RNA sequence: ACGGGGCUAAACCAUGCACCGAAGCUGCGGCAGCGACGCUUAUGCGUUGUUGGGUAGGGGAGCGUUCUGUAAGCCUGCGAAGGUGUGCUGUGAGGCAUGCUGGAGGUAUCAGAAGUGCGAAUGCUGACAUAAGUAACGAUAAAGCGGGUGAAAAGCCCGCU
RNA sequence: CCCCGGCGAGGGGAGUGAAAAAGAACCUGAAACCGUGUACGUACAAGCAGUGGGAGCACGCUUAGGCGUGUGACUGCGUAC
């Protein structure tokens, strides 16, 4: 019962080379290099699904800080004011309001300043 | 001395970017026979500047 | 109406013929024949015979006229290589590749 | 593998992977690492496990109504046309026929029929009783089978 | 719903004038770096230059504390062996006064193509006059 | 001999309050293991607790390949295998459908048997790259011209040097 | 059989055949490797070449659907097996 490996070996080499589309040079042409590139790409993707949640929160905080200082208060005192006012809007929404609705964001600063004062 | 890494096809193409041939700009036209020829060269039938210079 | 002529197994490497091929890519056949006449290259003689043979095919098989033909497509593919043995110093041997090429010229009025 | 035991090239200095034989299984045209030998695949079956399986098969056949019992089953001349006609009367196409005494006429008449085969009472085997859609046994055969299976 | 991102085609940039007379070099440079990068705008995005154009006047009148006027040294290497050049603060002021502020801000900007693009929006002048009146730059009392 | 810019605090000490900050914790959704309690099992479902980084290594459960039976069955010239795309699908090995190519075989299911899965062994064989149109063209005794032949002549023929 | 070519090689027609992209370097014709065409990117820019974010452009849509596909300026992180 001799088993020739040609059909299944080509199938799995194509499966790797298909995931390597768009890589430079041998990384999208030859299996040995493409296989390492695909594994490394999977490692980065796993790591960056966690980093994505840090980078976006870091971006929201920066935008909130900018919009808060336009109203005369820092991000630190603004967040502490909202918690003292029992407001539970998260940073993704606050950064969203800070860009698309200035007057609603100013109303939030007034609410935060009242809880501090 | 020899390469430590195989140069890419990209690097190979960049080196050959100066290997392109330059075609002759324009051929001259003889005033007598009207043939085309390299400037300052006699024509294929032995004319140069409107004169049969070689009878072959 | 495209018209093709080919020279397969031309005794010249594709890299050398491609230098001549890009001189006439897109030119009118009357202008291309003058370029090939005054190109001091061996490949220029090979390409010229394929070009003028494509012109003959266009006028005899397709009834086209020479005045409107243009070199719309031209490319040189690698042909089979002939393996040869060249003796080197100290009893070592090297394998010499006598490369060939396939020359393809496509003329068309459109 | 036909070849020489000569070392293809010296151990050190050539700059190639070390080799010891042109017959190595790593090499093209080399030997097979664990080349097969003519072997015997027959297994042992306990006498009671064999007989115990026939009883379980026979009892399953009567539960599936795949066992047909007749008093006798024979044909006059060894002609497959007669036997093919007889089975069509009984609405049987794929059937194993088991008789007490193996008649030559019944044996010859079934030789060319593909989905039909005759068998002596002592010649039954486990896969035949399962492979066929119907099993027709004469009253003499079932009597002999009971003595065989205690 | 994806987070908003500014677009280089639709971002507006204002022009500002800053008088560096008497300002502390570093505490002025940080405020410039913020506005050159756009950290003061709610539409700030890291990969887009949303900053403002800033004109700095009287760069030669910038102030430093301590003995830094004579002790702060600016090093740079010319790339030739042994070519390590140095210049103290007050001779940098005497020779190229605009370089002092440009160097300080350059160090506070991100490094890379975008950081170099932000630096182009900084116009530093030694004197009190500038020829960008056509841009109508607004006084930035910082 | 602050990571840099820079800093006379953006240093240090004391005290205080905020905030940032991890794959930690919480929230929401999903999977699996082990318990427990049961439904009441037909032996699975349901609650509940808890666990789920991992080399050497131990244990458990699978995918796919060739071949045998099932199979004188089923699929197939109204297009098989193979090749090449695409879409869908499963936790994974994978699977399903389909366009094109191909032009004659393929094979469910459940079992059975293995030459059963490759990126490495300075592995073996074939093909093709790279260096690169680079070095070299094998004695520094040496060639020049006219004519001829020829699709084409520095090298062949003839002639004179 | 005709045409180009050196009474070549090679090729284009015609014809044969179900098929000539079955033409004898002949079933199928994978990959490395080498080309032609088109879309996008690329000549102030530093490093395992990806990954997360992401403009613009091109194109398929649907169609105001605001989706798909290709490309990937710029930016966070990131020293193969
Ligand atoms: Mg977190
Ligand atoms: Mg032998
Ligand atoms: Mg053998
Ligand atoms: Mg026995
Ligand atoms: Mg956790
Ligand atoms: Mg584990
Ligand atoms: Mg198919
Ligand atoms: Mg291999
Ligand atoms: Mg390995
Ligand atoms: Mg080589
Ligand atoms: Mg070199
Ligand atoms: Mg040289
Ligand atoms: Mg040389
Ligand atoms: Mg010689
Ligand atoms: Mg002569
Ligand atoms: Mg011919
Ligand atoms: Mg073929
Ligand atoms: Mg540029
Ligand atoms: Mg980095």
């Amino acid at each position: 019962a001799r088993v020739k490996r040609g059909v299944i070996a080509r199938a799995r080499h194509k499966k790797i080379l298909k995931q390597a589309k768009g890589y430079y040079g041998a990384r999208s042409r030859v299996y040995r290099v493409a296989f390492q590139a695909v594994i490394k790409a999977g490692q980065y993707a796993y790591r960056d699904r966690r980093q994505r949640k840090r980078q976006f929160r870091q971006l929201w905080i920066a935008r909130i800080n900018a919009a808060a200082r336009q109203n005369g208060i820092s991000y630190s005192k603004f967040i502490n004011g909202l918690k003292k006012a029992s407001v539970e809007i998260d940073r993704k929404i606050l950064a969203d309001i800070a860009v698309f609705d200035k007057v609603a964001f100013t109303a939030l600063v007034e609410k935060a300043k009242a809880a501090l004062a | 001395a020899v390469q430590q890494n195989k140069p890419t096809r990209s690097k190979r193409g960049m080196r050959r970017s100066h290997d392109a041939l330059t075609a002759v700009t324009s051929l001259s036209v003889d005033k007598t026979s009207g043939e085309k020829h390299l400037r300052h060269h006699i024509t294929a039938d032995g004319y140069y500047r409107g004169r049969k210079v070689i009878a072959k | 109406m495209e018209t093709i002529a080919k020279h397969r197994h031309a005794r010249s490497s594709a890299q050398k013929v491609r230098l001549v091929a890009d001189l006439i890519r897109g030119k009118k056949v009357s202008q291309a024949l003058d370029i090939l006449t005054y190109t001091n290259k061996k490949a220029a003689v090979l390409v010229k015979k394929v070009l003028e043979s494509a012109i003959a095919n266009a006028e005899h098989n397709d009834g086209a006229d020479i005045d409107d033909l243009k070199v719309t497509k031209i490319f040189v593919d690698e042909g089979p290589s002939m393996k040869r043995i060249m003796p080197r110093a100290k009893g070592r041997a090297d394998r010499i590749l006598k490369r060939t090429s396939h020359i393809t010229v496509v003329v068309s009025d459109r | 593998v036909t070849g020489s035991g000569k070392k293809p090239w010296r151990q050190k200095g050539t700059g190639r992977a070390r080799s010891g034989s042109i017959k190595s299984p790593i090499w093209r045209s080399g030997g097979v690492t664990f080349a097969a030998r003519p072997q015997d695949h027959s297994q042992k079956v306990n006498k009671k496990m064999y007989r115990g399986a026939l009883k379980s098969i026979l009892s399953e056949l009567v539960r599936q109504d795949r066992l047909i019992v007749v008093e006798k089953f024979s044909v006059e001349a060894p002609k497959t046309k007669l036997l093919a006609q007889k089975l069509k009367d009984m609405a049987l196409e794929d059937v194993l026929i088991i008789t007490g005494e193996l008649d030559e006429n019944l044996f010859l008449a079934a030789r060319n029929l593909h989905k039909v085969d005759v068998r002596d009472a002592t010649g039954i085997d486990p896969v035949s009783l399962i492979a066929f859609d119907k099993v027709v046994m004469t009253a003499d055969a079932v009597k002999q089978v009971e003595e065989m299976l205690a | 719903m994806k987070t908003f991102t500014a677009k280089p085609e639709t971002v507006k940039r204002d022009w500002y004038v800053v008088d560096a007379t008497g300002k502390t070099l570093g505490r002025l440079a940080t405020e410039l770096a913020r506005r050159l990068r756009g950290k003061h705008k709610a539409e700030y995005t890291p990969h887009v230059d949303t900053g403002d154009y800033i004109i700095v006047l009287n760069a030669d009148k910038v102030a430093v504390t301590g003995n830094k006027r004579t002790d702060k040294v600016y090093y740079h290497h010319t790339g030739h062996i042994g070519g390590i050049k140095q210049a103290t603060f007050e001779e940098m002021i005497a020779r190229r006064p605009e370089r002092v502020i440009e160097i300080a801000v350059k160090g506070m900007l991100p490094k890379g193509p975008l950081g170099r693009a932000m630096f182009r929006k900084l116009k530093v002048y030694a004197g009190n006059e500038h020829n960008h009146a056509a841009q109508q730059p607004q006084v930035l009392d910082i």
